[PDB]
RNA sequence: CCCGUCGCUCCUACCGAUUGAAUGAUCCGGUGAAAUGUUCGGAUCGCGCG
RNA sequence: UGAUUCAUGAUAACUCGACGGAUCGCACGGCCGCCGGCGACGCAUCAUUCAAAUUUCUGCCCUAUCAACUUUCGAUGGUAGGAUAGUGGCCUACCAUGGUGGUGACGGGUGACGGAGAAUUAGGGUUCGAUUCCGGAGAGGGAGCCUGAGAAACGGCUACCACAUCCAAGGAAGGCAGCAGGCGCGCAAAUUACCCAAUCCUGACACGGGGAGGUAGUGACAAUAAAUAACAAUACCGGCUGGUAAUUGGAAUGAGUACAAUCUAAAUCCCUUAACGAGGAUCCAUUGGAGGGCAAGUCUGGUGCCAGCAGCC
RNA sequence: UACCUGGUUGAUCCUGCCAGUAGUCAUAUGCUUGUCUCAAAGAUUAAGCCAUGCAUGUGUAAGUAUGAACAAAUUCAGACUGUGAAACUGCGAAUGGCUCAUUAAAUCAGUUAUAGUUUGUUUGAUGGUAUCUACUACUCGGAUAACCGUAGUAAUUCUAGAGCU
């Protein structure tokens, strides 16, 4: 190619969106903003697909520039904008107030969340550096930057986010012993309390997450979320959760509840 | 021979401001049920006050006949409907006139048009 | 792109490795004939259809025991096999299944039944009122013999309601001739 | 039963004067459009300058 | 940070710095003219996102009737520079003689774009991969370049080469390996149609545009389901039970046809369905065979090593 | 889903191939072809050559209206504040579609790196010294389009002057 590209083919969006195959030739492709765009939701899968608010394309842009959909207490009118991991989502016409987070299969779920929790997010801290005139401040994995922050805060850290004042009330270092949930991999969407860390030099770092029920999973430190401190997530979890369950229980349980 | 009409996936809209819902027709004595009166049993069941904002769409008889289904809209009001539907919806339902254009013309025109600068450009596509 | 090209589709029958065989064309004739088929095509689809079920099958038989897999595709094979009536409840194990034989799956074809339950006077009587819309399996008209009967749906079939033989309204031969006789 | 020369028809390749021919890619040397940079140049345009 | 005289701070200076808002829409208010809200567009820095460029290791078919190859004129490396967005013989000057190779270099062929994959399946394997997804390359062949964040762009420009349209002969304009369509080539492949209604992209933009894409046309590539008859009486036959009959009898139905509705962007098709639509049910099933492999005649007429058949015998 | 059969002999057992049998999301051709649902389709030879048409344009309350454009108002005052064509300005046209010619450690796959760079845009943060003795900041200056009117050429979104803003 000679420059950025512009389309998506429905095969090459990620299957976590669940788009039919023979929907159309083309996928929404997410725009640029917090989030990455494989690791992403965009507003009309949102609005169309998973709410069936809108029935088509046009609806969901007409929805949109009537600016009835808030993401992080802001207004938003783009389609395409990247909505991921721990966004609120609020459309206040509907009192419908919503938190993106992974199900136990790996897919993006609309949790709804009561009012209060509405108002705060959680972010995880990619690194903290000076910027200019000696000023620190340390970047989210969400595209977010913050001056100012506390000097105990250092990468991979969870901070508890504002969203009404844009600042930072509280945050949860990253150590054994905490809540964490899986943001990537095949384990993504997991829940579960890190055992130990494996550190290698010049190499990615192991981690090793146990389940309430005891199974255990590793996974690299950059998909592993601090959701809380000790064992209780800072948080409401989706229905499951975190919780992976075999394909036979699944079944047991499928079968159980048809009769 | 009586025909039954049952809504099934039914939400309240309120960010179009319409209702959405998929429509059952039970018909087994007759061949089918136009729109026209789906529409009008729909105001009656629902009590719509203005049948023009009712749009039903998309519909299938069943192969073994005497049933069909569809998708039905209640519009809160008429300029709801005239602001959010498409165009050809509103058509169907006699709210919009349908003007009469060929796309190649039209392409043709402006093709025409693109080679005169000034006012006259105006009347340069029609040649 | 053509977004059509997307869908897929795949075979249902092979034909004999050797055509000529006569005991196996004896054998396959007195099926169709028995079953009323139109031909040999029907019974190879059948064959096909019990030899990919009896591979699953023997491929999971070879797993252990305890295998999670075998578990899994066994329940489900097991299940899928009682709901259409091929095994009775008896008939828990998947060792049962490799004693599946095409006779089996014949039985369960609508034109079978239609003709076991006494709607026809024969197997062919049973082919030509399914294909000419008289029969009808819950509330929906079904006109296609292949369509396999699963063990719920068994006693709902009937005729066709708005069919002579279902309902009212005579079929037009009938009516021509009542016409002809107001004369 | 069988081998070969010789005699007839057809088919396939092989050698071959013609210092054979065509096309493509590299090798030696030469000419070399256009554009870019540089030197000079200064039609002309604005307030001795640009 | 695994690792940086790294982030960043401070000082001395430097640059003839495209920076540091002379912009626009809504409303209409508080003090004593001053203050004042919600937005749009725009400039600069960092981070982020959307990406590229270069890059590490391992991996590719046939060929030795290819055993040496590379190094004037970069080949391998060093030093200092230039250029680049940046590393680097990428280029220049000087220096050293290096670098690859039967563990197949170098050279040649490919009717060679690579991969995800396709066909066949005890296992191992064999053969294929132009083509809808990913990556690369090209726009008749080369070369050069402007604009721009991004192009060595070709539905951009400049030159040469090859083709080639118009001309009032002075000039002037070119690029279908885009959608259709035409010539040519061949064994070998469809309409110069409709539409942005769906999927999505794009612009100042809820609105425009989109031969992307969809719809419909041609379509026995390939794949799925599935009609061409069913039932009684009579007469024949074989043991109440079966088989046959252009004999009789009424029943059933879709191929077709067509109001209507439905479908559809609008149409069409499908599905549904008023009135019609079957007896030699002329609403008439074909393609290959009948010595063996291999299922099926030592039947009848013609020909007479002829004509012909015959994958093999 | 682990399979073979005919053919060398008077007969036999072999080697060994020829022939047969089955398959191809495999091309082509022949004959035949009633119904429903799917669906490939100028790749192979010529990345050979192309008539004609279409395939890229774009406007919000929010850059620039004095069309000698339309409409409603104004009896007296009014810079403009309704629609606005045209034109300037901005952005896009580097995406998409097509094809497989060149290319054999090359493209490419998996796996790495940029502490070796650029990145319109989106998202989150961040903008303190200009005149210093001229001295508009209650706001600087000169043009040009559309328009208008003198045209040239056989001719092209070929082209020269003139008057505005
Ligand atoms: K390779
Ligand atoms: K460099
Ligand atoms: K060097
Ligand atoms: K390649
Ligand atoms: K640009
Ligand atoms: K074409
Ligand atoms: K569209
Ligand atoms: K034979
Ligand atoms: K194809
Ligand atoms: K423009
Ligand atoms: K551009
Ligand atoms: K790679
Ligand atoms: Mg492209
Ligand atoms: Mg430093
Ligand atoms: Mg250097
Ligand atoms: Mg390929
Ligand atoms: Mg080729
Ligand atoms: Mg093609
Ligand atoms: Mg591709
Ligand atoms: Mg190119
Ligand atoms: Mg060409
Ligand atoms: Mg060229
Ligand atoms: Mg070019
Ligand atoms: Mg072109
Ligand atoms: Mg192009
Ligand atoms: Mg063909
Ligand atoms: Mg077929
Ligand atoms: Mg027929
Ligand atoms: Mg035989
Ligand atoms: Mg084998
Ligand atoms: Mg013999
Ligand atoms: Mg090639
Ligand atoms: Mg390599
Ligand atoms: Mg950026």
């Amino acid at each position: 190619a000679r420059g950025l590209k512009k389309h998506l083919k429905r095969l090459n969006a990620p299957k976590h969106w669940m788009l039919d195959k023979l929907g159309g030739a083309f996928a929404p492709k997410p725009s640029s903003g917090p989030h990455k765009s494989r690791e992403c939701l965009p507003l009309i899968i949102i609005l169309r697909n998973r709410l069936k608010y809108a029935l088509t394309y046009r609806e969901v842009i007409s929805i949109l520039m009537q600016r009835q959909v808030m993401v992080d207490s802001k207004v938003r009118t783009d389609k395409t904008y990247p909505a991921g991991f721990m966004d609120v989502v609020s459309i206040p016409k509907t009192n419908e107030n919503f938190r993106l987070l992974y199900d136990t299969k790996g897919r993006f779920r609309l949790h709804s969340v009561r009012d209060e929790e509405a108002k705060f997010k959680l972010c995880k801290v990619r690194s903290v550096q000076f910027g200019q005139k000696g000023i620190p401040y340390l970047n989210t994995y969400d595209g977010r930057t913050i001056r100012y922050p506390d000097p105990l805060i250092k990468a991979n850290d969870t901070i508890k986010l504002d969203l009404e004042s844009n600042k930072i009330v509280d945050f949860i270092k990253f150590d054994v012993g905490n809540v964490v949930m899986v943001t990537g991999g095949r384990n993504r969407g997991r829940v579960g309390v890190i055992k130990n860390r494996e550190k290698h030099k010049g190499s990615f770092e192991t981690v090793h997450i146990q389940d309430a029920l005891g199974h255990e999973f590793a996974t690299r430190l950059g998909n592993v979320f601090t959701l809380g401190k000790g064992t209780k997530p800072w948080v409401s979890l989706p229905k499951g959760k975190g919780i992976k369950l075999s394909i036979i229980e699944e079944a047991r349980k499928r079968l159980a509840a048809q009769s | 021979k009586a025909v039954t009409i049952r809504t099934r996936k039914f939400m309240t809209n309120r960010l179009l401001a319409r209702k959405q819902f998929i429509i059952d027709v039970l018909h087994p004595g007759r061949a089918n049920v136009s729109k026209a009166e789906l529409k009008e049993k729909l105001a009656r069941m629902y009590e719509v006050k203005d049948p023009n904002a009712i749009f039903v769409f998309k519909f299938r008889t069943h192969f073994g006949g005497g049933k069909s289904t569809g998708f039905g809209l209640i519009y809160d009001s008429v300029e709801n409907a005239k602001k959010y539907e498409p165009k050809y919806r509103l058509i169907r339902n006699g709210l919009d006139t349908k003007v009469e254009k060929s796309r190649k013309q039209m392409k043709e025109r402006k093709n025409r048009a693109k080679k005169v600068r000034g006012v006259k450009k105006t009347k340069a596509g029609d040649a | 792109v053509h977004v059509a090209f997307y869908r897929n589709y795949g075979k249902t029958f092979k034909k004999p490795r050797r055509p000529y065989e006569k005991e196996r064309l004896d054998a396959e004739l007195k099926l169709v004939g028995e079953y009323g088929l139109r031909c040999k095509r029907e019974l190879w689809r059948v064959q096909y259809a019990l030899s990919r079920i009896r591979n699953a099958a023997r491929m999971l038989l070879t797993l252990d025991e305890k295998d999670p897999r075998r578990i899994f595709e066994g329940e489900a094979l097991l299940r899928r096999m009682n709901r259409y009536g091929l095994l009775d409840e008896s008939q828990n194990k998947l060792d049962y299944v490799l004693s599946l034989t095409v006779e089996n799956f014949l039985e369960r074809r609508l034109q079978t039944l239609v003709f076991k339950t006494g709607m026809a006077k024969s197997i062919h009587h049973a082919r030509v009122l399914i294909r000419q819309r008289h029969i009808r399996v819950g509330r929906q008209v079904v006109n296609v013999p292949s369509f396999m009967v699963r063990l719920d749906s068994q006693k709902h079939i009937d005729f066709s309601l708005i069919s002579p033989f279902g309902g009212g309204r005579p079929g037009r031969v009938k009516r021509k001739n009542q016409k002809a006789a107001a004369k």
